[PDB]
RNA sequence: CACGAGUUGUUCGGAAACUGAGCACAACGUUAUAUCGUUUUGUUAGGAAAGUGAAGGAACUGAAAAGGGGCAACAGAGAACCUGGGAUUAUAUUCCAAAAAGAAAUUGCAUGUGGG
RNA sequence: GUGGUAAUGCGGCCAGGUAACAAAUCAAUCCUCCCACGGUGAGCUUUCUUUUCACCAUAAUCCACCUUGGGCCUUUUUACCGCGUUGUUCGGAGCGGGGGCUCAAGAUUGAAAAAUGCAUUGUGAGUUCUGCGCUAAAGCAAAAACCUGGGGU
RNA sequence: AAUUGCCAACUCAGAACUGCUUACGGCGGGGAAUCCAACUGUAUAAUUAAAACAUAGGUUUG
C-alpha cells in the first residue's frame, strides 16, 4: 500500500493502519509526511 | 533518560550530530537543560542562577533552543 | 499431662475402625514415623520419604529398605552370610 | 461517639458478647505475644550483662 | 471504593497471570502484570541441589542479555560446582593417582 | 607436612584452585597484618601444551611457552606433595616482593627459571597438568 | 444376554494401565562383550519411588563401552543399596549386595533377586517387594542351576543367566491393614481401573451367569470346566479342590 | 421498521515456533473388498528413509552425524510498552506529529568510533 | 584476560543448570479501610455543633548506594553444655564472639516529572504476589528455547 | 537503670448507683427402649434414598 501510494500520487506515507470491514472490504488510514499537505492532495484527487 | 554529571560531557553531547533540540526548564531553584538525542534524553541540572544564565546565553550553534512552558 | 490412656497416635481415628485393626496398624505407624540409626555419621537421622526410601539429612544420603522400618529381619541373614563368605 | 464510649469500656458486657471467647480474642495470639515479650527481655538482659549464659539458658527453658 | 478489570485479554488467575494494583498519576487504579521469577543457578540435583554463591537468578531474556560475571565465578567449574565440591575433587584426584602409581610400581618390581 | 622451600604443592582454594606451585619462602610466625601461617608460592597459571612431530619450530616455541604467578597464600589453602623442584639460596634471595617493581622483576626472574627448567627437561610431573 | 465384564476388559478401552507418571521399564544391563568377558563398574546416583509400584528404583550410571558418553540404567533396588555405592556387573565380579553375576559363579545356598529366566532376558523373576530366590544346586554336566521360586516351585535355568545378590526392597508392605475405602481408592488410582468390585449375584441375568432370582444365590455349582467358552468361565476355574484347607498347604500351579 | 455511519497494533490474543492425554500419513501386513490393523514402555519399516560444515585449487564437490513426515493446549510452557489527552455520535496499553503529550524496550541489516 | 589468604571483584563433542511444579504455620512490600494533624471547596445553622461531607495523585524504564532473611569465609576454639523458633532442632562433619564475601526482597537519593492530573504526612486493622528451601500401600508432567562449564579448535 | 520522661492498641476482671412492659434479627427440644445395617460414601434424570449397592476385614480358585 505504501509503494502504490507513492507511485500513484507523488507523496510519502509514514504510517498505514488497516482494518477489514464487517461488510468484507479492507480500509486503510494513510498518514502523509509533514512535507506534504493532505488537503492539497485531496484537492488534486478531487475530493 | 540519563543524567549528565559534568559541563564538558554536556557540551560533547550537545555537539553530537544527533542532538535534535535543547529544551530549557526554569524551576524555582535550579535550571535543567534537556538534550533530545536519538535514543535518550540527557538532562543536566544546574544550581547557580548566574552559571545557568552563562550557559544559556553561551553558544551551542546549529541546535534549536526551546523554552519549556505550560501550553 | 497424658492425653490418651492407650490409644496413642491412632487417636485421630475416633471410634471408627475396630480395636484390633487399630492396634495392629499402630505398631507400623509408630515405626514408620520414628527416627532410625545411621551407621555412617553414627546418630539417629534416618527418616522415611516414601514406601521404601529412607533419607539421612546429616550425611546427605538415601537408602533402600523396608516398608515401615529401615531394615527387615530377613536382610540380617544376607549380610551375615556375605560377610562370612568374604572373610573366608 | 460510640467508639469513645467503648474505649472507656461501656458496651462490652456479658449480655452483649455473641461469639465465643476464642473467636473474640484467640489464645494463640496471646501466647505468641507473651512468649515474644519474655524472650526479648531475656535477650536484653544478657546483652546488658545482668545475667550470664548459665542463668539465661535456664530461664529460656522455663519461659 | 473502586474496582478493577483485566487489561491483557486473559481473564484467569493462574500462576502465570498474576497482577498487582497500581495508582497512576491521573488518580486511577489499574492492573499491571507481575513478571514470573526463577529459582536461580543450582548445584546438581544428585549432589544436594544448593543455590550457588556469586550467581544471580535471571529469567530467559535477562540471562541472555546479561554478562558472564552475573552467572559464573572465576574458579574452576564456575557456576556448576561449589568451592567445597571443587576442593574435594582436587584432593581425590591427586590421592587416587598416587595410589595407582604406587600399586603399579610395586607390581612391576615384584615381576622384575 | 614439612613445608620447606623447594617443595611442590597443589592449590585448593581461590581462582587458581587445582594448579601446581613451589614453596619459595615459608613463614610460620603470625603477625598483625597476616594472623596465619603462610608461604610465598611460585605457581604456573599456563601449562606448556603438547607438541607432536611434523610441527614447525615457530608453533613449537609458541606452544612450549609457560606462565607463572607469585602470591602469598594461607597454609590451609594448598596441599603438599612429596615432589621437589630445586631452588638455590641465591635464587631465593633474588626473589622478593615489596612493591609493584620488585614484584614484576621477581615474576620475570621466576618465569625465566621455569622456562629454563622445562627446556632442560627436569621435573616433568611439575609441568604436567592435573586433570580432575 | 449381554457381554460379561471379564470379556469387556479384553478390549482394554478404559481398562488400560495409568502410566503417565511412570519412569519406564526396569531392566538389567544388556548382555554384551564386556559383561561376558570381564566386569563393569557403575555408581548409584539416586533412589526413587514410581507410582503404582511397591519397591524402590535405582538409577545407576555406567560408561559407554564404545563411545565417549555416559549411560544411565534403571533397575529394581535390593534392600541395603545407598547412593554413592559402586556396583559391579560381569564375570569377574565380587560377592556383595547389589552385584550382578552369573548363576554358575554364585555359590549354592545363596539368596538372589532379579533373576533371568533365559540368558539376556534382562530379569523376570523375583521382582516384587520382598521376594527372592534360593539357589539349590549346580550341575556342571548339563550346565544348569535349580532354584526355589517365591511361590515354592522349583525351576531349572541355564547357568549363564545372571542374577543380583540380595532381597528386593519394600518388604512387609502387606502387613498393614488398610482400614478405609479411600486408601484403596488411592492405591488403585496409580494402577488401573478395577475397583470397586460388584458381585455377580448382585447383577442381573442379562449380564452375568450368577445373576437373577428372588433370593441372592447361584443355582448351579460354581466350579467350571477348563474348556468352557469365554462368558461361561466365571467362578472357580478348573478347581481341583474347594473349602477351607485342614493340614499343610500345598503349592498352587501347574 | 427506514436511511446513513462505525472496529486503526513492531510490543495486546493467535499463527510463525514447545510438548501432553492422544490421532494416524508413509512403509509393511491382512482382506473377494481398504472405507482394516500396527504406528512413544525411545519411538516407523526384511529396514539402502542423513543432500551439507569446513572446503581447496564461485559456484560446484563430498567427510562426519542409528532410529520417516506431521498434527493435537485463545486457562499448561512461551511472550520486547507504559502513563497523559479538551482524543469519537459510536474505537482505543491500537488514535495524538517535530516541542511527535511524550518516555522506553526489542529484532534484522548496514555505517562510523574505540578496543583488538 | 586480570585482582583478593579466602568466601569470591572486575574487564563438532561431553557434563550440569533454568524452564519445572504439594500442604500448613508465622511474617514483609503493594493495595483497601480506619484514626490523628494541617490546607482547599461545599452542607446544617429557631437552638447546639473549634462541626458534617468530599479532595489533597505520581506509570513503565533507568542511576548511585541502609535494613532483615538465608548460604558461606578468615580468626579466637565449645567439656554436654551452649544457640535458636509460635511450632515438631542445631553443634569438633565446627556452637558462640570479632572482621568480612555473596544471594533474595525491600528502603533511600536522583533522571523521567510538572511541562502532567485535580479544584499532607504520620499511626492501627485486612488482604494478595513474596519469604520462611525444597494424608501417603497417594510422594509433586514433559519439551522447545536459553545459561554455565570441561576439552579441543 | 529495681529510675525518669513520651506514646499506642484493645481485651478481661471487680464495685457503687440506677432501670425493665423480659421487648430487632439470627440461633439444638429432651429422655427410656426394640428391629436392621458396623461406620463416611453411592443409588431408579420425571411416583421407591432403604434394611439395597460399595467398603475395610475373612476365605477359596487358576
Ligand atoms: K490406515
Ligand atoms: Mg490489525
Ligand atoms: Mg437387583
Ligand atoms: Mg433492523
Ligand atoms: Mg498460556
Ligand atoms: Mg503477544
Ligand atoms: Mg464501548
Ligand atoms: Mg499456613
Ligand atoms: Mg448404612
Ligand atoms: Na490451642
Ligand atoms: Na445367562
Ligand atoms: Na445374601
Ligand atoms: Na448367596
Ligand atoms: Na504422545
Ligand atoms: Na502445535
Ligand atoms: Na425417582
Ligand atoms: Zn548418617
Amino acid at each position: 500500500i505504501k509503494k502504490a501510494m507513492r507511485k500513484l500520487y507523488q507523496v510519502k506515507a509514514v504510517k498505514v493502519n488497516t482494518l477489514i470491514r464487517p461488510d468484507g472490504l479492507k480500509k486503510a488510514y494513510i498518514r502523509l509526511s509533514a512535507a506534504h499537505d493532505a488537503l492539497d492532495t485531496a484537492n488534486k484527487i478531487g475530493l | 533518560p540519563r543524567e549528565i554529571k559534568t559541563l564538558k560531557e554536556f557540551l560533547a553531547i550537545c555537539s553530537r550530530k544527533d542532538a535534535r533540540c535543547v529544551k530549557v526548564k526554569h524551576n524555582p531553584s535550579a535550571t535543567k537543560f534537556k538534550v533530545r538525542c536519538s535514543r535518550y534524553l540527557y538532562t543536566l541540572v544546574v544550581n547557580d542562577k548566574k552559571k545557568a544564565d552563562k550557559i544559556e546565553r553561551s553558544i551551542h550553534p546549529s541546535v534549536k533552543k526551546i523554552a519549556v512552558t505550560a501550553r | 499431662a497424658k492425653r490418651t490412656v492407650k490409644m496413642g497416635v491412632m487417636g485421630r481415628y475416633g471410634t471408627r475402625y475396630g480395636a484390633n485393626p487399630r492396634k495392629r496398624a499402630k505398631k507400623l505407624e509408630v515405626s514408620q514415623h520414628a527416627k532410625h540409626f545411621c551407621s555412617f555419621c553414627g546418630k539417629f537421622a534416618f527418616r522415611r520419604k516414601a514406601v521404601g526410601i529412607w533419607r539421612c539429612d546429616g550425611c546427605s544420603k538415601t537408602v533402600a529398605g523396608g516398608a515401615y522400618t529401615l531394615s527387615t529381619p530377613n536382610n540380617s541373614t544376607v549380610r551375615s552370610t556375605v560377610r562370612r563368605l568374604r572373610e573366608l | 461517639k460510640m467508639k469513645e464510649a467503648k474505649d472507656m469500656g461501656r458496651h462490652n458486657g456479658v449480655g452483649r458478647r455473641e461469639g465465643s471467647r476464642e473467636a473474640r480474642m484467640p489464645s494463640k495470639e496471646l501466647w505468641m505475644r507473651r512468649l515474644r515479650i519474655l524472650r526479648r527481655l531475656l535477650r536484653k538482659y544478657r546483652a546488658d550483662k545482668k545475667i550470664d549464659r548459665h542463668v539465661y539458658r535456664d530461664l529460656y527453658m522455663r519461659a | 471504593c473502586p474496582r478493577v478489570q483485566y487489561r491483557r485479554r486473559m481473564h484467569y488467575a493462574t500462576r502465570g497471570n498474576r497482577m498487582k494494583m497500581v495508582r497512576t498519576p491521573g488518580n486511577k487504579l489499574v492492573m499491571q502484570k507481575r513478571a514470573k521469577r526463577s529459582q536461580g543457578i543450582h548445584t546438581p540435583w544428585v549432589l544436594g541441589h544448593k543455590r550457588l554463591g556469586g550467581t544471580k537468578a535471571l529469567r530467559h531474556i535477562d540471562a541472555r542479555l546479561a554478562s558472564r560475571h552475573e552467572k559464573s565465578v572465576s574458579r574452576a567449574y564456575g557456576g556448576v560446582l561449589s568451592h567445597d565440591q571443587v576442593r574435594d575433587r582436587v584432593v581425590r584426584a591427586f590421592l587416587v593417582e598416587e595410589q595407582r602409581i604406587v600399586k603399579q610400581a610395586l607390581k612391576e618390581h615384584s615381576k622384575m | 607436612k614439612f613445608l620447606k622451600p623447594g617443595k611442590v604443592v597443589i592449590v585448593t582454594a581461590g581462582r587458581y584452585a587445582g594448579h601446581k606451585a613451589v614453596i619459595v619462602q615459608n613463614s610460620d610466625v603470625v603477625t598483625k597484618e597476616r594472623p596465619y601461617g603462610r608461604a610465598l608460592l611460585a605457581g604456573i597459571k599456563k601449562y606448556p601444551k603438547k607438541v607432536v612431530r611434523g610441527m614447525s619450530k615457530q608453533t613449537i616455541a609458541r606452544r612450549s611457552q609457560v606462565g607463572v604467578f607469585l602470591r602469598v597464600v594461607n597454609h590451609k589453602h594448598f596441599l603438599p606433595t612429596r615432589y621437589n623442584v630445586d631452588m638455590s639460596k641465591e635464587l631465593r634471595g633474588k626473589i622478593n616482593v615489596s612493591d609493584a617493581s620488585k614484584r614484576s622483576r621477581s615474576k620475570r626472574l621466576v618465569r625465566h627459571v621455569f622456562q629454563a627448567r622445562y627446556n632442560a627437561g627436569s621435573s616433568m610431573w611439575f609441568f604436567q597438568r592435573l586433570r580432575f | 444376554g449381554k457381554t460379561v465384564l471379564s470379556c469387556r476388559k479384553g478390549n482394554g478401552s478404559v481398562y488400560q494401565v495409568h502410566g503417565h507418571k511412570r519412569l519406564g521399564p526396569a531392566k538389567l544391563r544388556i548382555l554384551d562383550y564386556a559383561e561376558r568377558h570381564g566386569y563393569m563398574r557403575g555408581v548409584v546416583k539416586s533412589i526413587e519411588h514410581e507410582a503404582g509400584r511397591g519397591a524402590a528404583l535405582a538409577r545407576v550410571e555406567f560408561r559407554h563401552p564404545y563411545k565417549f558418553r555416559r549411560v544411565k540404567e534403571l533397575m529394581v533396588a535390593p534392600e541395603g543399596m545407598f547412593t554413592g555405592q559402586s556396583v559391579f556387573c560381569g564375570q569377574k565380579a565380587p560377592l556383595a549386595i547389589g552385584n550382578v553375576l552369573p548363576l554358575g559363579q554364585i555359590t549354592e545356598g545363596c539368596i538372589v533377586c532379579n533373576v533371568e529366566a533365559k540368558p539376556g532376558d534382562r530379569g523376570t523373576l523375583a521382582r516384587a517387594s520382598g521376594d527372592y530366590c534360593i539357589i539349590i544346586s549346580h550341575n556342571h554336566e548339563t550346565g544348569r542351576t535349580r532354584l526355589k521360586l517365591p511361590s515354592g516351585q522349583k525351576k531349572s535355568v541355564p547357568s549363564t543367566s545372571r542374577a543380583m545378590i540380595g532381597i528386593i526392597s519394600g518388604g512387609g508392605r502387606i502387613e498393614k491393614p488398610v482400614l478405609k475405602a479411600g486408601n484403596s481408592f488411592y492405591r488403585f488410582r496409580g494402577k488401573r481401573n478395577c475397583w470397586p468390585k460388584v458381585r455377580g449375584v448382585a447383577r442381573n441375568p442379562v449380564e452375568h451367569p450368577h445373576g437373577g432370582g428372588n433370593h441372592q444365590h447361584i443355582g448351579h455349582p460354581s466350579t467350571v470346566s477348563r474348556h468352557s467358552p469365554p462368558g461361561q468361565k466365571v467362578g472357580l476355574i478348573a478347581a481341583r479342590r474347594t473349602g477351607r484347607i485342614r493340614g499343610g498347604k500345598a503349592v498352587k500351579g501347574a
